[PDB]
């Protein structure tokens, strides 16, 4: 029943696409266009609000609670009668802000006839059914706009955020009680070419900021912050945003990425950690010709101290001398597998060797592997683990996992390593950070070919996810020196940020099994850094150059899986009692969502049983799937032609009768057979079999939780 | 709601009470034929002696000449975990044969084929037992047999801290009321399939029995066919007609 | 019940020896003590030996008339007994080992039959 009255007035402001407070670059300004944006005013519309620096072209951020009234007052000052169309429920057609053929009374258009210079108060409210009061965040944002012309009521700056939070733990302004900050985000594409002033200026301006000139979000530590995931684009455009280092908690779930469309009503909150300079990686492959970068400036203001314990609470440590050895070698790896099965003649007899006199056999494709000792020449085996190929192998993290990535480059370009959303030490980098301070807190990831560097950091209990989600979260890692070119060169893998199921030094995955992933990255040779090892240097036909032709272009545009461009060597034929965790990923040069249809097969996610799923780039999607089926079918997609006609899968799933291990070949055992000695599922130990952990000979301290109490 | 109703004095034979020579019981058994009684292995191992009496609906009282089924010796099991619980099935080697009476009704032998058709259809079940798995403060003098539903396998490994294999699964209500350690240990969780009766569960204690309203632990004898077959044909024909039929066998149940 | 810290000074409770309202005060003869026993009807000699007390001591802050504030007695044993399987001594902790062990709570072994 609270009165949340606001005074918004739209006007045309010649706002530059770059924050230039100094009049030195105004004579040669590369941006000088008008923008009709929303601007808040005082009662009776006297003086203009100063507005935050983050809200360049964004209007006033409206805030409200449940069961309250919102007598918002608007005064248009542009040129055409605009309106305000929120996302409430109590507002009627007389005050809805939508001008269309309603087939009702003509007097219902009084909310849209707001002439430029006429005041009009909208009598709106909200019902009680707009409050979650559960596992959702205490706020439910909304987007209000003008229903006149969406092509103009957005590119000019006619966008504003509306907040309908929960009455109780919220203050006056949109900030919670236990949280001391309110971070509002906005990522838009102001297409100036399609608006009111038809001027050729197709530029990707995030809130009117180009080349990463967006004002940096800054907040000191020892406090709590709250986010607001908002930002509508011109239409079907998305934004692959990510919060490096600092992990948020969207929908009370510890996540670090969010990529939807049309500004989805979602807010989040988290708790800051140590001081530093983190990154807001706005890595949008389809939106990079203009510029969109941001970072995090975490200082240190000593105000309150939490009970955050560093190590686990007197039961879990597992201090082991296990450092992951990674050497950026240039072993001979090609798009086609070693001796292909389905005969990939398009790459075997054209680019794999000296056939057709194109590239050759000796390549420089660098792959991130994992050795077993300090040799930097052979891993667990001489080749690879087959099940991953050029993709990264199996890496698991736990408390004191000693993630000491002994990286020693030896190719022709300085590389590094960076796991997705991991907090490190002020001494070692392992993250594309610009934090260059003193020698004590310096961090440089530049590892020249020949020099070795170890990124030492102790992953502990403050680096684990929640409890309701899956065990090990999928976080694909990639090089931090380069952004888009190293991914095409085969420098990408996957990391398992698991929960608190640390049993021994390796962490026994309780109620789990093996892992089956699925990657589909479409890249090009021109995107990779080793473009010189194709047609110019590593070449044997200087008279005929395979360029400027569609034949050589599509020969590089390929979708790979486990380092195998045609088809993989393994099948998805599981059996019963397979509590595995399926992972999916599909990075590349795209930005929207990617889907895949499953015929005759389904999965389990969200306490239900869906058929198909939809993954997201940047981050990694994980789901615990139990593969129980008898027969064989296809897993094709429904798109155009280069991604729907050859993206099938041939496998046979059979379980006769339990896990099918009495007359076939599979790495499982029901057992259900003659057991006269020792077989599978025979956990008979002399001291004690199992229970929860192995802190002592019997574990005498009784406090096994799943995080900070 | 169907609560803890007692067993009927008609169609409730599967209750071979395993007691001692004195006035002190321990667990129970399962009636199927005249040469083998399915029960838990901890009934005898790490316990006391063994005294069986079939058709005994009451321990303190007696319904006449009906409870008689003495046992000579007994052995153990190969897959029986002494610390935890896994394939906890033991056979009681009786000494005197007993015919088929009213309170002693036989049952057909199970098979591996009734493993994919009995767990997906009959999502319930009954737990026959005098009440010796949770012998704390609910020792009822009457033979009680409540009804418990079946839950998905993905909710049985977390019911207890011990990781449960395929042999044992859920067989109780949700986390609401007391639905575990029901009846005597080795109690038959027979599920009326279709025109026949096949036992498919043995109640045993894991870490004891306390505040276990989550789920229950009950075995699956459909996979136990290779053990009941190796201990019935390799022993040979009954020499002295159920002596031992036949207790003279190795400890890992042959 | 009682306890034992070594082989001379024996400590026990104070609510079972001194009770003015009950009008029964023992001297240094009617206070026996038995160490090592697993039953009550049985009686051997090769595994245990009956002890005997002769010294008694009261407690300074014996304000049991409020809410029983520190009611622990302490006697003295003069029989030079030994230590075997049925007789096991026990030391005592100090302060240089539990300066911050507040988040614990290790229980003991309080044996006994149906006497309380």
């Amino acid at each position: 029943a609270q009165l949340r009255q606001f005074y918004v007035a739209a006007q045309g402001i010649s706002w530059s696409y770059r924050p230039e407070p100094t009049n030195s670059s105004l004579n040669l300004s590369v941006t000088s266009f008008k923008k009709i944006v929303y601007r808040e005013y005082e009662p009776y519309f006297k003086k203009e609000k100063p507005q935050s620096t983050i809200s360049g072209l964004l209007g006033p951020t409206l805030y409200a609670e449940v069961g309250d009234i919102i007598k918002v007052h608007f005064k248009n000052k542009a040129d055409k009668p605009l309106s305000i169309h929120p996302q409430g429920i109590r507002y009627s057609k007389l005050s809805e802000g939508a001008s269309y053929l309603d087939h009702t009374f003509p007097a219902e258009k009084m909310d849209d006839a707001v002439a430029p210079g006429r005041e009009y108060t909208y009598e709106w409210s909200i019902s009680e059914d707009s409050g979650p009061t559960h596992d959702d965040p205490p706020c439910l944002t909304h987007i209000y706009y003008s229903h006149e012309n969406l092509i103009e009521d957005f590119n000019s700056g006619l966008i504003g955020p509306l907040l309908i939070c929960k009455k109780g733990t919220l203050t006056e302004g949109g900030t919670q009680k236990t949280f001391d900050k309110q971070i509002v985000l906005l990522f838009a594409v102001f297409d100036e070419s399609k608006s009111w002033s038809q001027s050729s200026s197709l530029m990707y301006t995030v809130n009117g900021y180009v080349n990463g000139t967006m004002p940096d979000i800054t907040v000191c530590a020892h406090d709590h912050i709250s986010w607001h995931l908002l930002g509508m684009s011109s239409g079907p455009e998305l934004f692959s945003i990510h919060f490096n280092g600092q992990v948020l908690e969207q929908n009370h779930h510890k996540v670090s990425a969010i990529t939807l469309v049309s500004a989805t009503s979602t807010t989040a909150n988290m708790t800051v950690g140590p001081e530093g300079k983190w990154i807001i990686s706005s890595l949008t492959p389809k939106h990079l010709q203009a510029g969109m970068q941001a970072y995090i400036d975490i200082k240190n203001c000593p105000k309150k101290t939490r009970n955050l314990k560093k190590i686990t609470r007197e039961q879990r440590r597992h201090m082991k001398r296990w450092e992951y050895f990674i050497a950026a070698e240039e072993v001979i790896w090609d798009y086609a597998p070693v001796i292909p099965a389905n005969m990939d003649k398009k790459y075997r007899s054209q680019h794999l060797d000296n056939f057709s006199n194109q590239i050759g056999k000796h390549y420089k494709k660098v792959m991130y592997t994992q050795y077993e000792d300090e040799s930097f020449t052979k891993h667990t085996v001489n080749p690879n683990m087959k099940e991953d190929g050029i993709l990264g192998p199996i890496i698991r993290a736990q408390v004191r996992d000693t993630l000491k990535i002994v990286f020693k480059n030896m190719a022709s370009r300085p590389y590094s390593i960076y796991p997705h959303g991991v907090t490190f030490s002020p001494y070692e980098d392992e993250v594309n950070s610009s934090f260059t301070s003193g020698r004590n807190n310096t961090m440089i990831r530049a590892v020249q070919p020949g020099e070795t560097y170890t990124y030492k950091w102790n992953i502990l209990e403050f680096d684990e996810p929640t409890e309701n989600d899956a065990q090990c979260l999928t976080r694909p890692y990639y090089s931090d020196v380069d952004i888009m070119r190293d991914i095409a060169s085969g420098l990408i893998g996957l990391l398992l940020i698991c929960k608190s199921r640390s049993l021994d030094r390796r962490g026994i995955q309780r109620a789990a099994d093996i892992e089956q992933q699925a990657v589909f990255a479409v890249f090009d040779e021109n995107k990779s850094w080793y473009l010189e090892d194709n047609i110019n240097k590593f070449c044997e036909n200087p008279d005929e150059v395979k360029r400027d032709d569609p034949k050589f272009y599509e020969s590089n545009i390929m979708s790979t899986i486990n380092g195998y461009v045609p088809e993989s060597i393994t099948t998805l034929g599981f059996c019963f009692d397979d509590t595995v965790q399926w992972h999916f990923c599909s990075v590349g040069t795209q930005n929207e969502i990617l889907t895949i249809h499953f015929t005759g097969h389904s999965f389990i996610y969200g306490k239900r049983h869906e058929d198909t799923l939809t993954l997201f780039p940047m981050r990694g999607e994980s789901v615990t799937v139990t593969m129980d089926n008898v027969g064989t079918w296809m897993l094709t997609s429904m798109n155009s032609s280069p991604r729907s006609k050859k993206l099938r899968l041939k496998f046979r799933d059979v379980k006769c009768i339990p896990d099918d291990d009495e007359d076939s070949y599979e790495i499982f055992e029901p057992p259900e057979s003659t057991v006269m000695a020792t077989r599978k599922m025979h956990d008979r130990l002399e001291p004690e079999d199992e229970e929860s952990d192995a802190d002592y000979d019997y574990q005498n301290r009784l406090a096994a939780a799943l995080g900070i109490r | 709601i169907v609560g803890g109703q007692e067993c009927k004095d008609g169609e409730c034979p599967w209750q071979a009470l395993l007691i001692n020579e004195e006035n002190e019981g321990f667990c129970g058994g399962t009636i199927l034929s005249e040469f083998y009684i399915l029960t838990a292995a901890h009934c005898l191992y790490q316990a006391k002696r063994f005294k069986v009496r079939v058709g005994d609906r009451n321990t303190e009282q007696e319904e006449g000449g009906e409870a008689v089924h003495e046992v000579e010796v007994v052995i153990k099991h190969n897959r029986f975990t002494k610390e935890t619980y896994d394939f906890d099935i033991a056979v009681l080697r009786l000494k005197t044969p007993i015919t088929f009476r009213m309170n002693v009704a036989p049952a057909c032998l199970p098979e591996r084929d009734w493993a994919e058709s009995t767990l997906m259809t009959q999502k319930t079940g009954i737990v026959s037992g005098f009440g010796r798995t949770h012998e704390k403060g609910r020792q009822s003098t009457r033979l009680k047999m409540l009804e418990v539903p079946y839950v998905d396998r993905n909710s049985c490994k977390l019911s207890s801290s011990f990781i449960i294999t395929q042999n044992m699964f859920c067989a109780g209500y949700d986390t609401k009321q007391e639905d575990a350690c029901q009846g005597d240990a080795g109690g038959p969780h027979v599920t009326r399939f279709k025109d026949t009766y096949f036992v498919t569960g043995i109640v045993s204690w894991g870490e004891g029995c306390a505040r276990k309203g989550k789920y229950g632990i009950y075995t699956k004898v459909t996979a136990f066919l290779k053990w009941i077959d190796r201990s019935m044909k390799t022993r040979g024909l009954p020499k002295a007609k159920s002596h031992a039929p036949e207790v003279i066998t190795s400890s890992p149940l042959k | 019940g009682a306890s034992l810290i070594s082989d001379r000074w024996v400590l026990t409770a104070a609510h079972c020896l001194l009770y003015p309202p009950w009008d029964k005060n023992f001297t240094e003869n009617d206070l026996l003590v038995r160490i090592g026993k697993h039953s009550r009807t049985r009686y051997e000699r090769n595994i245990e030996k009956i002890s005997m007390l002769e010294k008694i001591y009261i407690h300074p802050r014996y304000n049991w008339r409020e809410n029983l504030d520190r009611d622990i007695a302490l006697m003295k044993l003069k029989k030079p007994v030994a230590f075997s399987d049925y007789i096991h001594p026990v030391c005592l902790p100090d302060r240089e080992t539990a300066a911050s062990l507040l988040q614990a709570g290790y229980k003991g072994r309080v044996t006994g039959w149906g006497n309380l």
